[PDB]
């Protein structure tokens, strides 16, 4: 027998073994989400060793046929998955010391909590009370006291931890084959052993810079009109040349500029299209909400929601004595098994959340017949590329009309398509240079051209000459800003925002023009079109077989990332914001501070 | 020609209904084949006749009759036909491309799950060739999926079984299933087996 047949024997047993396994370990930890008690928690904890403990145990085995004599390309890719998703190369010690250090930064990241400096028996936590007030407060002290506060107490204890946790990562990922870390993060988009589509991981910096500079001009004229506006609102602290402070953002870090949207409405006579009255006067519910989710996805031909959906998922608060969390997600338990766990309430943002959830559901029962070890996504950027576009398509008024939750004697002018361009640009465009600049920086750190005592420095400088943000108070190397951020401190990846704002709309526009649509890009509708459904289940269905260029291709007929369709789906915004800005100043200065 | 009635309420409806690699072997002669007794089951997930119709059995006489039960998966079913492949059609239970009776299966997903899971139900996954038609091989030895003689169970070495794990919470086609063949046939033969009539 040669290696290959070998390897299909070992990969049969190993599937048939991981897939009771991993459906314990998932039973288990939904158990203790939605019924949060101790012993939960144990069950939780027994299956996750269990899991680890198997998934080591046969990737140890696995490291045993080489990977050169296999020319099949699909046993290649488990082999090559096992092979580095359960591989440990550090010594004992060094692994607890990783381990520690990881736990004791996420406990002191949740735990963590502020005093008013007036009453020190009084203390509020992060999640309740901070956000709120950086969100619908408006005062120029409070912000800035919560803002300082919070990084005070947050960045000072947690840079040790950093630095320590580093040269660790550094050298764990130095072991196997790569410079540092961050090749190790960035190899997941690699490609290789296909002629035509191979994709290196050079590339993606590469393809990163020439996006964010033809995405730029948008976005600084945007920066022009909020700018503008936010000098009407404070009239004391804001430059006319100048930048924006950090701490009025309208949330703790800056990355969505959502809450800005009642302070800057292009139109504020003409009312938004809310549709929270009708639902509570049509007496709808949860159920109504998911029948018509699934409705609307039966009616683009792909298939609804099995029964135990139904009879397992809960998709109201219980309430009373029973804890849970309220986070929405899409679960996927194997052999099967798909549930949604959620807490809905009356609101046209339940709706459109119920659509997105949902459509995760649809893509995770896609793709259920590839080896185990295939169930999964093209990348990390498809998936919720994926769940957002079912969201864009959700909330057009001519769905709203159809569905009844609209009166038929709304017309569409200027204004609304204005106002609500740009209610979806300051959530859209707002985001994408806090990505790139944080994704840059932690590259930089990890790659080591930053040395340890300008970590702040360079922080702050790239973040003035990136985003247009100046600090409102100077920091020195004691403080570690990014470490206050909780998929920084949490060790998760960052890009796949990034990638995902463009996927979905490429997709979005294929999507469109297949079903053979006229007019602007924005008011785009696919619910009886069943050209789209199958185009978009053509891929759906491949799981990670195939290489995402190959994917992305067979979908919209490029190769690599475009940012066209971004651009042209904001267009009308644009020329509206170019005639807008022809008296202020367009750009902003990094000289000026705040602090003289 | 009085004589009594076949035991069809006994190969179905039982409480243990043997696995597939050990499928069971019940042979029925010399009694009055009712076959109003059955129908009286679930709505059947598969109700395939071959050498007659199902309307066309309660008159009908045969020579002798052979009932075989095991229990599957619910997208496994399908495997249960003259000439098809698959794992099933070939290491455990193989049918002849010249098969003259009927095949039954309904859903047991609330008779063979359990919370903790249901061990009991094995099928054989690996061997070394095909099965001939109408063939059992109940063995236990290691597998050799390699060129160094075996010796126990380690690297490239495996248990040729394997159980299942049903759950009552599992989806349609991986819930358990019960499946019974009859294998009728027409030859020089008294005909004892015959249908209800007078
Ligand atoms: C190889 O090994 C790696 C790491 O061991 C595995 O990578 C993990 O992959 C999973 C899924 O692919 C990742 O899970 C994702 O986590 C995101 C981060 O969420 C955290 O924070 C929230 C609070 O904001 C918590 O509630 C949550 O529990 C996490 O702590 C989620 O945001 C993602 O959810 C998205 O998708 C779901 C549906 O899948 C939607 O319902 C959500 O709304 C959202 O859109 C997602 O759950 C995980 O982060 C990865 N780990 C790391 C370290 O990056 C590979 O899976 C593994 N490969 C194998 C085994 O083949
Ligand atoms: C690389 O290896 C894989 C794994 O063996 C090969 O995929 C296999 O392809 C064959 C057909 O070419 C599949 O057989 C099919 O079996 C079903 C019954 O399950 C039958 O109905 C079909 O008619 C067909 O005979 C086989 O299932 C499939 N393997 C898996 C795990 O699904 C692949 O062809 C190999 N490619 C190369 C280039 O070597
Ligand atoms: C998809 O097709 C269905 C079926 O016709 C549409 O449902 C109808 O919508 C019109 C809109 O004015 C109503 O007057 C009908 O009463 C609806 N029929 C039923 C049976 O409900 C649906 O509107 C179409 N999708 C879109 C987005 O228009
Ligand atoms: C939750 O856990 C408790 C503790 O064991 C248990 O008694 C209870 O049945 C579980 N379910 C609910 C709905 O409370
Ligand atoms: C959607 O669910 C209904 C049951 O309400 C079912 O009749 C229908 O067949 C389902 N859709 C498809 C495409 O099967
Ligand atoms: C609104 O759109 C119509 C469409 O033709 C156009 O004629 C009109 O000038 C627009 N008004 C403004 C203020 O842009
Ligand atoms: C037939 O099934 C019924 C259903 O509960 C059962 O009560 C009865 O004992 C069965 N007959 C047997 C096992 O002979
Ligand atoms: C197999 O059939 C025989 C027929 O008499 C029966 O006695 C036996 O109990 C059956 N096996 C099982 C496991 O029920």
């Amino acid at each position: 027998s040669t290696i290959e047949e070998q390897a299909k024997t070992f990969l049969d047993k190993f599937n048939h073994e991981a897939e009771d396994l991993f459906y314990q370990s998932s039973l288990a930890s939904w158990n203790y989400n939605t019924n949060i008690t101790e012993e939960n928690v144990q069950n939780m904890n027994n299956a996750g060793d269990k899991w680890s403990a198997f998934l080591k145990e046969q990737s140890t085995l696995a490291q045993m046929y080489p990977l050169q004599e296999i020319q099949n390309l699909t046993v290649k890719l488990q082999l090559q998955a096992l092979q580095q998703n359960g591989s440990s190369v550090l010594s004992e010690d060094k692994s607890k010391r990783l381990n520690t250090i990881l736990n004791t930064m996420s406990t002191i990241y949740s735990t963590g909590k502020v005093c008013n400096p007036d009453n020190p028996q009084e203390c509020l936590l992060l999640e309740p009370g901070l956000n709120e007030i950086m969100a619908n407060s408006l005062d120029y002290n409070e912000r800035l006291w919560a803002w300082e506060s919070w990084r005070s107490e947050v960045g000072k204890q947690l840079r040790p931890l950093y630095e320590e946790y580093v040269v660790l990562k550094n050298e764990m990922a130095r072991a196997n084959h790569y410079e540092d870390y961050g090749d190790y993060w960035r190899g997941d988009y690699e490609v290789n052993g296909v002629d035509g589509y191979d994709y290196s991981r050079g590339q993606l910096i590469e393809d990163v810079e020439h996006t964010f500079e033809e995405i730029k001009p948008l976005y600084e004229h945007l920066h022009a009109y909020v700018r503008a506006k936010l000098m009407n609102a404070y009239p004391s602290y804001i430059s006319p040349i100048g930048c924006l402070p950090a701490h009025l953002l309208g949330d703790m870090w800056g990355r969505f500029w959502t809450n800005l949207y009642s302070l800057t409405v292009p139109f504020g006579q003409k009312p938004n299209i809310d549709v929270t009255d009708a639902m509570v006067d049509q007496a709808w519910d949860a159920q109504r909400i998911f029948k018509e989710a699934e409705k609307f996805f039966v009616s683009v031909g792909l298939p609804n929601m099995t029964q135990g959906f139904w009879e397992n998922s809960m998709l109201t608060d219980p309430g009373n004595v029973q804890k849970a969390v309220c986070h929405p997600t899409a679960w996927d338990l194997g052999k099967g098994d798909f549930r949604i766990l959620m807490c809905t309430k009356v609101t046209m943002d339940d709706f459109l959340t119920a659509h997105h959830e949902m459509g995760h559901i649809q893509y995770d029962m896609a793709y259920a017949a590839q080896p185990f070890l295939l169930r999964n996504g093209a990348n990390e950027g498809f998936h919720e590329a994926v769940g957002e576009i079912m969201s864009l398509s959700a909330a057009t008024p001519k769905h709203l009309k159809s569905i009844g939750l609209l009166s038929p004697d709304f017309q569409e002018d200027n204004e609304t398509e204005i106002n609500f361009l740009l209610k979806q640009a300051l959530t859209i465009v707002g985001t994408l240079p806090f990505t790139y600049m944080l994704e840059k920086w932690r590259w930089m750190v990890f790659k080591g051209e930053i040395p340890k005592d300008q970590w702040m420095k360079k922080w702050w400088e790239m973040k003035r000459e990136i985003v247009g943000v100046v600090e409102p108070v100077p920091h020195d190397e004691t403080y570690c800003d990014p470490a206050s951020l909780f998929h920084v401190s949490n060790d998760y990846s960052f890009i796949r925002y990034y990638t995902r704002t463009l996927y979905q709309f490429q997709f979005q526009e294929a999507l469109c023009q297949a079903a053979k649509h006229e007019g602007p890009l924005h008011k785009c509708d696919i619910s009886n079109s069943t050209e789209a459904g199958q185009k978009l289940f053509n891929m759906l269905r491949l799981g990670k077989s195939e290489p995402w260029t190959l994917a992305l291709e067979n979908v919209v007929g490029a190769k690599n990332m475009n940012v066209r369709p971004l651009l042209n789906y904001f267009e009308p915004l644009f020329t509206w914001l170019k005639d807008q800005n022809k008296n202020s100043f367009v750009g902003w200065s990094t000289d000026w501070s705040p602090y003289a | 020609n009085v004589t009594n009635l076949c035991p069809f309420h006994e190969v179905f409806n039982a409480t243990r209904f043997a696995s597939v690699y050990a499928w069971n072997r019940t042979r029925i002669s010399n009694c009055v084949a009712d076959y109003s007794v059955l129908y009286n089951f679930a709505p059947f997930f598969a109700f395939k006749c071959y050498g007659v119709s199902p309307t066309k059995l309660n008159d009908l006489c045969f020579t002798n009759v052979y009932a075989d039960s095991f229990v599957i998966k619910g997208n496994e079913v399908s495997q249960i036909a003259p000439g098809q492949t698959g794992n099933i059609a070939d290491y455990n239970y193989k049918l002849p491309d010249d098969f003259t009776g009927c095949v039954i299966a309904w859903n047991s997903n609330k008779l063979d799950s359990k919370h903790s899971g249901n061990y009991d139900y094995w099928y054989r996954l690996f061997r070394k060739s095909k099965l001939k038609p109408f063939e059992r091989d109940i063995s236990t030895e290691i597998y050799q999926a390699g060129n160094k003689p075996c010796k126990g169970k380690g690297p490239n070495c495996y248990f040729p079984l394997q159980s299942y794990g049903f759950r009552p919470t599992y989806g349609v086609g991986h819930q358990p299933y019960r499946v019974v063949v009859l294998s009728f046939e027409l030859l020089h033969a008294p005909a004892t087996v015959c249908g209800p009539k007078k």
